[PDB]
């Protein structure tokens, strides 16, 4: 305690993430003996007014909900920041769609419990800024919590308004967006360059759920993606929406997902 | 009423300090109860008066401060809004929050000392920031031995707390500059020591926030005799001269903008300048080569023309 470089404490083991967070380990608690996520940040310039990094922190240490992925604590020694967090062993929800597709009983499962993380942001006056499939994990027990990392972008899933210059109606049209990921695999227009998505998403018509799938799926990604973020729904009324709704399978009838990417990697 | 919610919450405060848990709910329930009398709908002018006269007559700012370690996450945020809004209140030309803190100065004592206990720490500086906002509570952590407690605190290693604490320590040393220069002016030899290690400090953040600061203080208008005594001691020209060598780009960088300051002094003393003269030419060299790209060149012309003078 004060004073104490923080790999006396924490222990680094392998490297999740694959490059994508800012170099993430997994790591255990020398005292308690449990499972945590650590991020190491340079700090040694790279960066150096990359000093409002508290704003990450700050209001990481004001989110509390089981939703969200909580915040242990940070630690530094001179140059590298260590940030401690939760452990979610059941991988993102991207990682569940590489086995295969998924059905409307577990995506409809899914969005459920990525509105209650939504839910608890918005009435905190906080934003997600980047909600996509990478960023929603699962942990062992099939519960569905939300990233951490830009909480106060990635173009494909990303408002037109943002584009134009983020307010938290931007979120929902993230997830509509990702809406569609959980449906086709990919969003919409995502063999195009990432450049030229910039350009047409504020011009173009927002992107439809189109194929062999229900309706209240068509309607509920219909009613996010509005290109007039006024008409687009609340975290708290898409709770209530009819493919919601419908389907009231529990956080651990996605324990299903779960297995079926461990059994695919072999 | 108010009056009531403050028994109610005064009396759950005193089961917690298994058979809880009635407690913890009765005490998460009012702490929302407070608030919303002082926030709303829009708060009522009475209603935030009837709450904040009993306040003082019940004494559970202090008890809530001092058991602030029992009370749920949520609460102790909201045991912070509802802190920080009554020590707004003002009633005319007065403050009368600051002036009963003043009466229990333990109050800011246990708000001190929570950078201690991280469980609390970050909820004790939003509180403790605002306290010293106003002069009379500022003054009594300012001339207090727990004040040079902030120098243990700035180094804790625990980065979401310890800035925090530098927040604190900076806000104490530039809000109020004419307390601040009178602190400085009697306490020099003490501060300035302890100040010292924090430009030898292991830690890069450490070392050019508190390199920043002492930028500030010294260019300070308030703190010119500080500043004067300190542009004259032979050491702290070694020390600044030192820094802007190796090591880090931005620490190397703010090392210049405080050496400055001794070669700009027109009244510079003897051993002062058998430094400056002693390293004549290398300064001239290294000045011309000092790191080299968009801001600045203005300032190491001059300063050549002083040292070349
Ligand atoms: C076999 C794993 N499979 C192939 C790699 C996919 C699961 N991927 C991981 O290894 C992985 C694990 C075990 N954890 C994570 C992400 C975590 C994590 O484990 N904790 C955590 C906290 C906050 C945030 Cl934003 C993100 C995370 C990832 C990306």
């Amino acid at each position: 305690h004060s004073r104490v470089d923080p790999e006396e404490l924490f222990t680094k083991l392998d490297r999740i993430g694959k490059g994508s967070f800012g170099e993430v380990y997994k790591g255990i608690d020398n005292h308690t003996k449990e499972v945590v996520a650590i991020k190491i940040i340079d700090l040694e310039e790279a960066e150096d007014e990359i000093e409002d990094i508290q704003q990450e922190i700050t209001v990481l240490s004001q989110c509390d909900s089981p939703y969200i992925t909580r915040y242990f604590g940070s630690y530094l020694k001179s140059t590298k920041l260590w940030i401690i967090m939760e452990y979610l062993g059941g991988g993102s929800a991207l990682d569940l769609l590489k086995p295969g597709p998924l059905e409307e009983t577990y995506i409809a499962t899914i969005l459920r419990e990525i509105l209650k993380g939504l839910d608890y942001l918005h009435s905190e006056r906080k934003i997600h800024r980047d909600i996509k499939a990478a960023n929603v994990l699962l942990s062992e027990q099939g519960d569905v919590k939300l990233a951490a990392f830009g909480v106060a972008g990635t173009p494909f899933w990303m408002a037109p308004e943002v584009i134009k210059q983020y307010d938290f109606k931007a979120d929902i049209w993230s997830l509509g967006i990702t809406a569609i990921e959980l449906a086709k695999g990919e969003p919409p227009n995502s063999d195009l360059h990432p450049m030229r998505v910039l350009f047409l998403i504020p011009k173009n018509s927002p992107p439809t759920l189109e194929g062999q799938h229900s309706k209240p799926f068509k309607e509920f990604v219909e009613a996010c993606l509005n290109k007039d973020p006024r008409f687009r729904p609340t975290a708290k009324e898409l709770l209530k929406h009819k493919f919601i709704t419908r389907y009231t399978k529990k956080t651990s009838f996605l324990t299903e997902l779960i297995d079926r990417y461990k059994r695919w990697k072999s | 009423s108010p009056a009531d919610i403050v028994k109610n919450l005064k009396e759950s405060m005193a089961v917690l300090e298994k058979k809880a848990e009635k407690a913890t709910e009765e005490v998460s329930k009012n702490l929302v109860a407070m608030k919303e009398i002082l926030y709303g709908k829009e708060p009522q002018t009475e209603a935030v008066a009837q709450l904040a006269q009993e306040l003082y007559n019940s004494g559970l700012l202090s008890t809530l401060v001092a058991d602030l370690q029992l009370i749920d996450f949520e609460g102790k945020k909201d045991v912070a809004q509802i802190f920080n809004n009554i020590l707004r209140r003002q009633i005319g030309t007065r403050t009368p929050t600051v002036e009963y803190i003043c009466t229990q100065q333990n109050i800011l004592f246990m708000l001190l000392k929570g950078y201690e206990s991280p469980e609390i720490a970050l909820n004790c500086g939003i509180m403790l920031r605002e306290c010293i906002r106003h002069e009379p509570l500022a003054k009594i952590i300012l001339w207090s031995e727990q004040f040079y407690d902030f120098f243990r605190y700035v180094e804790m290693s625990t980065f979401d707390i310890a800035s925090d604490a530098f927040a604190t320590f900076k806000d104490l040393l530039t809000r109020h500059k004419l307390l601040s220069a009178e602190f400085l002016e009697q306490h020099y030899d003490r501060f300035f020591s302890e100040y010292e290690k924090l430009l030898h400090s292991e830690n890069y953040v450490t070392k050019r926030q508190s390199l920043k600061l002492l930028g500030e203080l010294l260019l300070d208008r308030h703190n010119f005799t500080i500043m004067t005594k300190y542009i004259s001691k032979p050491e702290n020209l070694k020390l600044m001269m030192n820094l802007l060598r190796d090591k880090s780009r931005n620490i190397q960088f703010e090392a210049f903008h405080v050496f400055k300051v001794f070669v700009a002094n027109p009244n510079k003393t003897q051993p002062i300048l058998d430094i400056l003269l002693k390293n004549q030419a290398k300064l001239i060299e290294f000045l011309s080569k000092f790191q080299n790209d968009r801001t600045f060149n203005d300032e190491k012309t001059y300063l050549v023309k002083q040292i070349r003078d």
